[PDB]
C-alpha cells in the first residue's frame, strides 16, 4: 500500500472532524505530520485551517514551513499573490500575517514573486513596495528599478510625459536613491534625475500633496550633492560674480537648473495670479492715461487684485532670472538646449508671460511677434492677444495698426458699462482703455497744423468719455474750428451727445464767436437737428460712443497719417 | 425791487425723465415755477417791481421794471433758446439795469433761475470764478452787488445729486461774494411739477411774504401792512452784532411839526397800507380804517407821528403827483438818531412842561436843540495856514486902529484875539511886527488929533511888545489887554 | 467798522526841542500897507501846531463825538495836554495848553532831550480806557472782550537821518511791546490791537530832505509804520489835510455859483455813494415853502476847509441864519440839501432816482376809503394836545425811579383815546360846544378844582338843555337823543375813573343829575 493513499485518507479524515471537533482534526493533522514530515497535503491543510481559525501565528509558521519546503507547489504562489494583493478584516489578517515571517523570508518572498512577475507595471510597483518596506535593498534595486522604467516609457512612446511609470519613478523611486547615502551616483545620472523631476512637476502643476515643494526640495539635494525661491536668484547672482567674469562643469549646470526653476516656480505663480484660469483674466497694458495733455513700474489698483505686491515681486525676479540666463553664453547655450529638449510649443502660459516680459523690457517689435505666434496657438476672457497688440502697436509710433486692433477689440464687447498699467479682461475698465488709444490716435493725426477736419471731428466725438477732462482738448478744438471757419463732418450730430459741446457748437453759430459756418449735416435744418439732439442728451455716452466705433468704421482712412 | 434772471441756453432745453407725464424741457419747469411765483406775487404783493433778465450767450432785458405781471407772464411762454452759458455778464447787465433805475440803496432780490451746467470755457462760471476773483482790475466781478441784494438761485436740476456730480461748490462760492446774502434752492427728489412748485413756494415764503403789522395810538388801532417788508439792521460788528428787526406793532408815541423834524435821514421809506382782516368796496371800504383817519390828518395838520419801531428805534409817519398816501421812514436805531431833537427817549407830552413850548399862538417850537459845543464856523477861530487869513486878521486890526477910539471895543476884540492866537501858537515874531505896526499906524494919525486915539493905540503897542518877549508879564493866555481910560 | 476802531484814538506827538525854533523861510507879507518891515516867518514848531490843530478842528467839527485826539508836546519831559474824556477835547483847551507849553526855548539845553519821551508817552497813553470804552466794557458784562484798543499815533518832528526815523520805529515797537506785556497782568489798562503810526518829518523849504518819503511798513502784527517828509509852512499843512480826510474817510465839496466864488466842504465820503477829487454841486435857487419834508437818505455834517475865508463865512452865515441850500449835480437834478438844524450845518443827501413807491393805491379806495365824515379837525386838535417836547432835567416819579418822558407820552396818547370815536356820524357828545370843557377836562390825570368846578358847569348846562329840549346835532326822538347822550356821556366819564377821585366825584355827580327813568 502506497502512503499517498494512506496520507489522503487521513487528510479526509481530519477533514470531516473540523466542522464537528476542531481539536480532533489538529490532532489528526498532527499525527500525519509526523507520520509522514514529506507530505505537502498535511501542511497545506494546516495552513488552511490556522488561517481559518484567524491565529496568526500558527497560520505564519504553516506558511513559512510551507515556502521553506514546498516552493513549487503553485497553492503556495497563489497564496503569496493574495498576500501581496491585500498588501498593496481580511486584509487586516493577512497584513498581520506577513508580520509573523522573519524579515529575510519576506525579502526572498518578495524577490521570488518580483522574477515571476510579467506585467512591468506590475514588477515595477513589487519592486517599489519592497524597497519601501525594506529599504536595504533598495541599494542594488533603486537605479535598476528607474533605469527600467525609464527605458520602458520611452519604449511605450508616451507623446507626454504624465506617464504612470515616470509619476512612480518621480514620487517614490527619486526620493528613495537621492536619500540613500549607501548608494553612489554620478553627476551626469543627477542631471537626468532633475531633468524628469523637473519635467514631471511643471507637466503635473501646468496640466498629489506638494509638487512645488518635491521639485525645490529634489534641487537642492542635486545642488549639495555635487558639493525662499528669492533670496537664492541673490546669492546665485554673487556665484556669477565670483564665476562668470573667469571645466568647470558644476558651475554652469547650477547656473541653467537652478536659475530656470526659480524661474519657472516665479513664472507660474504670475500667470497663475493673472489669467487665473492658466494654471476674470488680467491683461498687462499700457493705458496712456496723460491724453487730454529699464525699472519701470507696473501701477495696478489693489482691489482687482488684493495680492499685488508679491505677484509684481515674482514677476520683477523671474524677469531677473531669465535676463541672467541669456546674459552669459555658456548658460544661455545650455539653457537653450533644455528647453529646445523640452516641448517646444512652449505651452500656453509660459508664452504669455514671455509676452508680458517683453512688453516690460521695452522692445515691441519681437512683442508682437510674440503676441502673433500665441493667436496662432490659441473683450470676454479670451481675447487677451488683441489688446497686447494694441498697446504694441501704438508704442511704435504705428498709430494705425493699433486703431484696426482697437475696432476689433469691440467687436465682442457688449455691456451696458503713458504707464504700464494692469487691467481685468471686463468693459469697465478696457473700454475707457480702448476709447485712449483711439483718442490718443487722432489726437495726433488732427493736431498737425494740416488741412484735415474729419480727424477733428472724431478727436470731438471720442472727447466725450471722461468729461469734463478734455474741457481744455475741446476748447483747443473748438479754436481751431475759428480759426478755419469751415469745419466738415456729417457725422456730428449722429454722436455728439453733450450738452457742453452742443451749446458751444450753437454759440459758433450766432455772431460772437464768429459766424463760423458748420457744416454738420450730411438755415433753419441745422438748428431743427439741434433741438433733436438735445434730447439725446442721457443716452448711455458708452454706448453712443461703441455705435461711433462700429458703425462709422471708416476711421480708419483719416487715421492713416 | 426783484430782477428775475432766467437762463435760456441749450441746457435748460432738456427734457426731463418725468415719470407718468409728458417730457417737459427745463425751461418749461422754470415757466411753471416763475409763472406760479408771478400768481403769488400779483395776488398778494402788488406793489412790487420785477424785471425779467435772459441771459445766454449775452445778456437781455426782456421786460424792464413793472408791476403789471400779465406782461411778465406774457414773456415767460414769448422766449427764444439762444444757446451757450455766460453768468458774469448776466450779473453785469442785472447791476446796470438796477443801477440806472433805482440808485445805489434801494434793495434789489435777485432770482437767478439758473440750470447748474455752469458752462465750459470763456466766460463761464468756473473760468470766470476762478479767474476774475483773484484778479479785479478793470472787469471787477461784478457778484457783491452795489446795492443790499439778495441772490436767490433756483438751481432746477434734480436733488443737490445732479448738482453734487459735477459741480455744486461753484454755486454755493457764488452765493459766498454776496456776504452770504443767498439761498440755494434744489428740487428735491425727481423733477417732478409738485417738486418745483415745492421749490417755488419755499422762495415765496422766503423772500415775498407780505410784512403785516399793527398800527396804534393809544387805543386806535388799525391792522396795517408795510411795504417793502423792513431790513434787518445791525449797529456794529462789535457790541450789538445781531440784527434788530421792527416791532410788530407800530405804537406811535407823540407827534412832530413837520417843520420841527425838517428833513430826517432815515434807513429806508415804507408805505402803510390797510388790510382786511365789489366786496373790497362795500365791506371794507365802508368801515373806517385808522389809517384813513391818520392820514387826513397828517396831511392837514402839517404833521408827523413819532413811531416805536423797537427799543431804542424810533421812526415817523407822515402823508405821501396828487396821489397821497400813508408813509413810514425807518430812523437809524440808536438813543439820539436825530441831534436836532435830542434823544428820542427824552421827548415828552407838552401837558408836562410849565409852559407851553410851542407857545400859546404856536409861534415857538422847543426844538431844534442847539448843540453843546459851536462849531468852528460859530466861533471865531483864528487859522493861520494860509497867508491870507494872516493877512486879514491883521488889516483888521489896523482898520479899527483908524477908527479908534469910536471902535475901541472891535479893535480891542481883534487884537485880543491876534495875541491869543500868536501866544498859542508860539508866534511871538508876529506879535511884535504888529506892534511897529501899531506904532506906525499912530504915527499916521490925523490931523484932527483925537485925545483917546493916541493914548489907546500907545497902550495897545506897549501891550503887545511886552507880550512879544514871553516873560509872565502879559504873555499869559488869559491875560487878556485891557485899554487905557 | 464799530466805534472803537484806530480813528476812535489818535494821539499827536508834536516834538519841541530847540530844533523846532528856526525859521522855515517861507517869510509873510502881512505888510501891504514907505518903507516895510522885514517880512516875519514861522517856526517849524508854529507850523506843525497850525496843521496839527486844523486836523484837530476838522475832525472836531465833523466828528463832535466818539472820535478823540490826546497831544502831547515832546521836550525834556513829556507834556500831555489833554485827556480822554469827551470834555477835554476842545480846541480853547488846546489853545490854551500850548499857550502853556509856549514856544521852544532857544538856548536853554539844546541836545539834552529828543522826540523818543513823547512816543513813549503817546504808547503809555494808548492804554488808557476812553469813557466810550468803559461804558462799553460795563454794558458787556462778562462779555467785555469785544471791544478793541486800536489807535494811532502822528509824530511831527525835525528828524536828522533816516538812522533817527529807524530808531524811532524801534522804540515805538519796544514801546507797545512792553506796555502790552505790562497791561496783560493789569485790569485799568487795555491792550492794543492796532496802532498806526505817522512819522511826518518837516523841514524849511530849501533844505534836503535828508529823511525821504517811505510807505507803509508793518513792523509787527500790532504796529504799521508810515514815514511821511514834507517842507514846513502850507505843504505840511496840505499833508495834514490829506491826512485828516484818509484817516476818516472824509469827502470834499466844491459848491459853486454861490451869489454874492466856490466854496469847500469837508464831509464824511458816505454823502458821495450817491454820484459814485472834489465834487462841484451847484447852488440852486432857494424856494419859500415849496417842499418841507424831502427824503433824506443820510445827514452828515460838514466843515470848511477856509472857514475864515469870506465865501466859506458868507455860506455858512447865510445857512446859519435859518434857511436852507438846495445843491444840484451836474434836466437838472436836486442831489442835496444844506441845512443848519440849530447851529450845525448839515449836508442832506436826497434822493433823485425812480421812487419804488410811486403811484401807491389810492386813500379813496383801500379799507375806510369810502367814508367821508372822518373826524379830520377833532383829530387834528388831539395831535396838536399831543405834541412832543424835549425834557433836559431828570424828573422823579415816586422814589427811586425817574420816569422816561416817552413813556409820559404814550400813556397821555392811551389815556386820551380811551373813548374816541372815529366818524362824526358815530357820536354825539363830541359835536357839540357845551361838553368841550367836559372832552378836554376827563382825558387829564390830575383834575384841579376850577377843572372840577367847568364839568359840573358842563354838565348842568347839559341838564339844562335837556330841560329845555334845545335840538341836539344829527350825528332819534327829542328825548332818545338827549337820552343817548347822557349814556355816551357816562360811557366816557366811567372810563377815566381811575386817573384819581375827582373823575369819580363827578362821575356821581353825573349818575346823579343824567336823565335816566
Ligand atoms: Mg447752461
Amino acid at each position: 500500500m502506497s502512503a499517498q493513499g494512506d496520507c489522503e485518507f487521513l487528510v479526509q479524515r481530519a477533514r470531516e472532524l473540523v466542522p464537528q471537533d476542531l481539536w480532533a482534526a489538529k490532532a489528526w493533522l498532527i499525527t500525519a505530520r509526523s507520520l509522514y514530515p514529506a507530505d505537502f497535503n498535511i501542511q497545506y491543510e494546516m495552513y488552511t485551517i490556522e488561517r481559518n481559525a484567524e491565529r496568526t501565528a500558527t497560520a505564519g509558521r504553516l506558511l513559512y514551513d510551507m515556502f521553506v519546503n514546498f516552493p513549487d507547489q503553485p497553492v503556495v504562489w497563489r497564496e503569496i499573490s493574495i498576500i501581496t494583493s491585500a498588501l498593496r478584516k481580511q486584509t487586516q489578517f493577512l497584513r498581520s500575517l506577513f508580520e509573523t515571517l522573519p524579515g529575510r523570508v519576506q525579502c526572498e518572498m518578495l524577490l521570488k514573486v518580483t522574477e515571476q512577475c510579467f506585467n512591468t507595471l506590475e514588477r515595477s510597483e513589487m519592486l517599489l513596495l519592497l524597497l519601501r518596506r525594506f529599504p536595504e535593498t533598495v541599494v542594488q534595486h533603486g537605479v535598476g528599478l528607474g533605469e527600467a522604467l525609464l527605458e520602458a516609457e520611452t519604449i511605450e512612446e508616451q507623446e507626454s510625459p504624465v506617464n504612470c511609470f515616470r509619476k512612480l519613478f518621480v514620487c517614490d523611486v527619486l526620493p528613495l536613491i537621492i536619500n540613500n547615502h549607501d548608494v553612489r551616483l554620478p553627476a551626469n545620472l543627477l542631471y537626468k534625475y532633475l531633468n524628469k523631476a523637473a519635467e514631471f512637476y511643471i507637466n503635473y502643476v501646468t496640466r498629489i500633496v506638494d509638487p512645488w515643494e518635491r521639485l525645490f526640495k529634489i534641487l537642492n539635494v542635486v545642488g549639495m550633492r555635487c558639493e525662499s525661491y528669492g533670496d537664492i536668484l541673490h546669492r546665485m547672482k554673487d556665484l556669477c560674480r565670483y564665476m562668470n567674469n573667469f571645466a568647470h562643469a558644476k558651475y554652469k549646470n547650477q547656473v541653467v537648473y537652478s536659475t530656470m526653476l526659480v524661474f519657472f516656480k516665479n513664472a507660474f505663480q504670475y500667470v497663475n495670479s493673472i489669467q487665473p484660469s492658466l494654471f476674470v483674466p488680467l491683461v498687462l497694458l499700457e493705458d496712456v492715461s496723460n491724453v487730454y495733455g529699464r525699472n519701470r513700474h507696473i501701477v495696478v489698483n489693489k482691489a482687482e487684485l488684493a495680492n499685488s505686491t508679491e505677484v509684481l515681486e515674482s514677476f520683477k525676479l523671474a524677469r531677473e532670472s531669465w535676463e541672467l540666463l541669456y546674459s552669459l553664453e555658456f548658460l544661455d547655450k545650455e539653457f537653450t538646449r533644455i528647453c529646445l529638449a523640452w516641448k517646444t510649443d512652449t505651452w500656453l502660459w509660459l508664452r504669455i508671460f514671455l509676452t508680458d516680459m517683453i512688453i516690460y523690457q521695452g522692445q515691441y517689435k519681437k512683442a508682437i511677434a510674440s503676441l502673433h505666434h500665441l493667436a496662432a496657438l490659441q473683450t470676454l476672457e479670451h481675447q487677451r492677444a488683441l489688446i497686447q497688440l494694441a498697446t504694441c502697436h501704438f508704442a511704435l509710433g504705428e498709430y494705425r495698426m493699433t486703431c484696426e486692433k482697437v475696432l476689433d477689440l469691440m467687436c465682442y464687447m457688449v455691456l451696458p458699462i503713458s504707464d504700464l498699467k494692469l487691467l481685468p479682461c471686463t468693459s469697465k475698465a478696457i473700454m475707457p482703455y480702448c476709447l485712449h488709444l483711439m483718442l490718443a490716435c487722432f489726437k495726433l493725426r488732427a493736431f498737425t497744423d494740416n488741412r484735415d477736419d474729419m480727424a477733428l471731428g472724431h478727436v470731438i466725438v471720442l472727447l466725450q468719455q471722461e468729461w469734463p477732462r478734455g474741457e481744455n482738448l475741446f476748447l483747443k478744438a473748438v479754436n481751431k474750428i475759428c480759426q478755419q471757419g469751415n469745419f466738415q463732418y456729417e457725422n456730428f450730430f449722429n454722436y455728439v451727445t453733450n450738452i457742453d459741446m452742443l451749446e458751444e457748437f450753437a454759440y459758433l453759430r450766432t455772431q460772437e464767436g464768429g459766424k463760423i459756418h458748420l457744416e454738420l449735416l450730411p438755415k433753419e435744418d441745422f438748428r431743427l437737428a439741434m433741438e433733436r439732439q438735445v434730447s439725446r442728451c442721457g443716452e448711455n455716452l458708452m454706448v453712443v460712443l461703441h455705435r461711433f466705433c462700429i458703425n462709422e468704421k471708416i476711421l480708419l482712412l483719416q487715421t492713416l497719417t | 425791487p426783484t430782477v428775475v434772471v432766467m437762463d435760456v441756453s441749450l441746457s435748460m432745453t432738456r427734457p426731463v425723465s418725468i415719470e407718468g407725464s409728458e417730457e417737459y424741457q427745463r425751461k418749461h419747469l422754470a415757466a411753471h415755477g416763475l409763472t406760479m411765483l408771478f400768481e403769488h406775487m400779483a395776488t398778494n404783493y402788488k406793489l412790487e417791481f420785477t424785471a425779467l433778465v435772459v441771459f445766454s450767450s449775452l445778456w437781455e432785458l426782456m421786460v424792464p421794471f413793472t408791476r403789471d405781471y400779465n406782461t411778465l407772464q406774457e414773456a415767460l411762454s414769448n422766449m427764444d433758446d439762444y444757446d451757450k452759458t455766460c453768468l458774469e455778464s448776466a450779473l453785469v447787465g442785472v447791476c446796470n439795469i438796477v443801477q440806472q433805475e433805482w440808485g445805489g440803496a434801494i434793495p434789489c432780490q435777485v432770482v437767478l433761475v439758473t440750470d447748474g451746467c455752469l458752462g465750459i470755457g470763456r466766460g463761464s462760471l468756473r473760468h470766470s470764478l476762478a479767474t476774475q476773483n483773484q484778479r479785479s482790475e478793470s472787469n471787477r466781478f461784478p457778484l457783491p452787488f452795489p446795492f443790499p441784494s439778495k441772490l436767490y438761485i433756483m438751481c432746477m436740476a434734480n436733488l443737490e445729486e445732479l448738482q453734487s456730480t459735477d459741480s455744486l461748490e461753484c454755486l454755493e462760492r457764488l452765493i459766498d461774494l454776496n456776504n452770504g446774502e443767498g439761498q440755494i434752492f434744489t428740487i428735491d427728489g425727481p423733477l417732478c411739477l409738485k417738486n418745483v412748485q415745492s421749490m417755488f413756494g419755499k422762495l415765496i415764503d422766503l423772500a415775498y411774504t407780505p410784512f403785516h403789522a399793527v398800527l396804534k395810538c393809544g387805543h386806535l388801532t388799525a391792522d396795517v401792512q408795510v411795504f417793502p417788508r423792513p431790513e434787518p439792521f445791525v449797529v456794529d460788528e462789535e457790541i450789538d452784532p445781531i440784527p434788530k428787526v421792527i416791532n410788530t406793532d407800530l405804537e406811535i408815541v407823540g407827534f412832530i411839526d413837520i417843520a420841527d423834524i425838517s428833513s430826517p435821514p432815515v434807513l429806508s421809506r415804507h408805505l402803510v397800507l390797510p388790510i382786511a382782516l365789489n366786496s373790497a368796496n362795500q365791506i371794507a371800504g365802508k368801515i373806517p380804517n385808522f389809517c384813513v383817519l391818520l392820514h387826513g390828518s397828517l396831511k392837514v395838520e402839517g404833521m408827523v407821528a413819532i413811531v416805536q419801531l423797537g427799543p431804542e428805534w424810533h421812526g415817523m409817519l407822515y402823508s405821501q403827483k396828487k396821489k397821497s398816501n400813508l408813509m413810514m421812514s425807518l430812523f437809524e436805531p440808536g438813543p439820539e438818531p436825530l441831534p436836532w431833537l435830542g434823544k428820542m427817549a427824552q421827548l415828552g407830552p407838552i401837558s408836562d412842561a410849565k409852559e407851553n413850548p410851542y407857545g400859546e399862538d404856536d409861534n415857538k417850537s422847543p426844538f431844534p436843540l442847539q448843540p453843546k459845543n459851536k462849531r468852528s464856523y460859530a466861533q471865531n477861530v483864528t487859522v493861520w495856514i494860509k497867508p491870507s487869513g494872516l493877512q486879514t486878521d491883521v488889516q483888521k486890526i489896523l482898520r479899527n486902529a483908524r477908527k479908534l477910539p469910536e471902535k475901541t471895543q472891535t479893535f480891542y476884540k481883534e487884537l485880543n484875539r491876534l495875541r491869543k492866537a500868536a501866544l498859542a501858537f508860539g508866534f511871538l515874531d508876529l506879535l511884535k511886527g504888529v506892534a511897529d505896526m501899531l506904532e506906525r499906524e499912530c504915527t499916521l494919525l490925523p490931523e484932527t488929533a483925537h485925545p483917546d486915539a493916541a493914548f489907546q493905540l500907545t497902550h495897545a503897542a506897549q501891550q503887545l511888545k511886552l507880550a512879544s518877549t514871553g516873560t509872565s508879564e502879559y504873555a499869559a493866555y488869559d491875560q487878556n489887554i485891557t485899554p487905557l481910560h | 467798522m464799530k466805534i472803537f476802531s484806530e480813528s476812535h484814538k489818535t494821539v499827536f506827538v508834536v516834538d519841541h526841542c530847540p530844533y523846532m525854533a528856526e525859521s522855515c523861510r517861507q517869510h509873510v507879507e502881512f505888510d501891504m500897507l514907505i518903507i516895510p518891515l522885514a517880512p516875519i516867518s514861522k517856526s517849524l514848531w508854529t507850523c506843525s501846531v497850525e496843521s496839527s490843530m486844523e486836523y484837530c478842528r476838522i475832525m472836531y467839527d465833523i466828528f463832535p463825538f466818539k472820535k478823540l485826539v490826546n497831544f502831547i508836546v515832546s521836550d525834556s519831559g513829556a507834556h500831555v495836554l489833554n485827556s480822554w474824556t469827551q470834555e477835554d477835547q476842545n480846541l480853547q483847551e488846546l489853545m490854551a495848553a500850548l499857550a502853556a507849553v509856549g514856544p521852544p526855548n532857544p538856548r536853554a539845553d539844546p541836545e539834552c532831550c529828543s522826540i523818543l519821551h513823547g512816543l513813549v508817552a503817546a504808547v503809555e497813553t494808548l492804554c488808557k480806557i476812553t469813557e466810550y470804552q468803559h461804558e462799553a466794557r460795563t454794558l458787556l458784562m462778562e462779555n467785555a472782550e469785544r471791544v478793541g484798543n486800536r489807535g494811532r499815533i502822528i509824530c511831527i518832528t525835525n528828524a536828522k537821518s533816516d538812522s533817527h526815523v529807524r530808531m524811532l520805529e524801534d522804540c515805538v515797537q519796544e514801546t507797545i511791546h512792553e506796555h502790552n506785556k505790562l497791561a496783560a497782568n493789569s485790569d485799568h489798562l487795555m491792550q492794543i490791537q492796532k496802532c498806526e503810526l505817522v512819522l511826518i518829518h518837516t523841514y524849511p523849504v530849501g533844505e534836503d530832505s535828508l529823511v525821504s518819503d517811505r510807505s507803509k511798513k508793518e513792523l509787527s502784527p500790532v504796529l504799521t509804520s508810515e514815514v511821511h517828509s514834507v517842507r514846513a509852512g502850507r505843504h505840511l499843512a496840505t499833508k495834514l489835510n490829506i491826512l485828516v480826510q484818509q484817516h476818516f474817510d472824509l469827502a470834499s465839496t466844491t459848491i459853486t455859483n454861490i451869489p454874492m466864488y466856490d466854496v469847500e466842504l469837508l464831509h464824511h465820503k458816505d454823502a458821495h455813494v450817491d454820484f459814485l477829487e472834489t465834487i462841484t454841486l451847484k447852488w440852486c435857487t432857494p424856494r419859500t415853502n415849496n417842499i418841507e419834508l424831502h427824503y433824506c437818505t443820510g445827514a452828515y455834517r460838514i466843515s470848511p476847509v477856509d472857514v475864515n475865508s469870506r465865501p466859506s463865512s458868507c455860506l455858512t452865515n447865510f445857512l446859519l441864519n435859518g434857511r436852507s441850500v438846495l445843491l444840484e449835480q451836474p434836466s437838472k437834478v436836486i442831489s442835496h440839501m444844506l441845512s443848519s438844524h440849530g447851529g450845525e450845518i448839515f449836508l442832506h443827501v436826497l434822493s433823485s432816482s425812480r421812487s419804488i413807491l410811486e403811484d401807491p393805491p389810492s386813500i379813496s379806495e383801500g379799507c375806510g376809503g369810502r367814508v367821508t365824515d372822518y373826524r379830520i379837525t377833532d383829530f387834528g386838535e388831539f395831535m396838536r394836545e399831543n405834541r412832543l417836547t424835549p425834557f433836559l432835567d431828570p424828573r422823579y416819579k415816586i422814589d427811586g425811579s425817574l420816569e422816561v418822558p416817552l413813556e409820559r407820552a404814550k400813556d397821555q396818547l392811551e389815556k386820551h383815546t380811551r373813548y374816541w370815536p372815529m366818524i362824526i356820524s358815530q357820536t354825539t357828545i363830541f359835536n357839540m360846544q357845551a361838553v368841550v370843557p367836559l372832552a378836554s377836562v376827563i382825558v387829564k390825570e390830575s383834575l384841579t378844582e376850577e377843572d372840577v368846578l367847568n364839568c359840573q358847569k358842563t354838565i348842568y348846562n347839559l341838564v339844562d338843555m335837556e330841560r329845555k329840549n334845545d335840538p341836539l346835532p344829527i350825528s332819534p326822538k327829542r328825548d332818545e337823543q338827549y337820552r343817548i347822550m347822557w349814556n355816551e356821556l357816562e360811557t366816557l366819564v366811567r372810563a377815566h375813573i381811575n386817573n384819581s377821585e375827582k373823575h369819580q366825584r363827578v362821575l356821581e355827580c353825573l349818575m346823579a343829575c343824567r336823565s335816566k327813568p
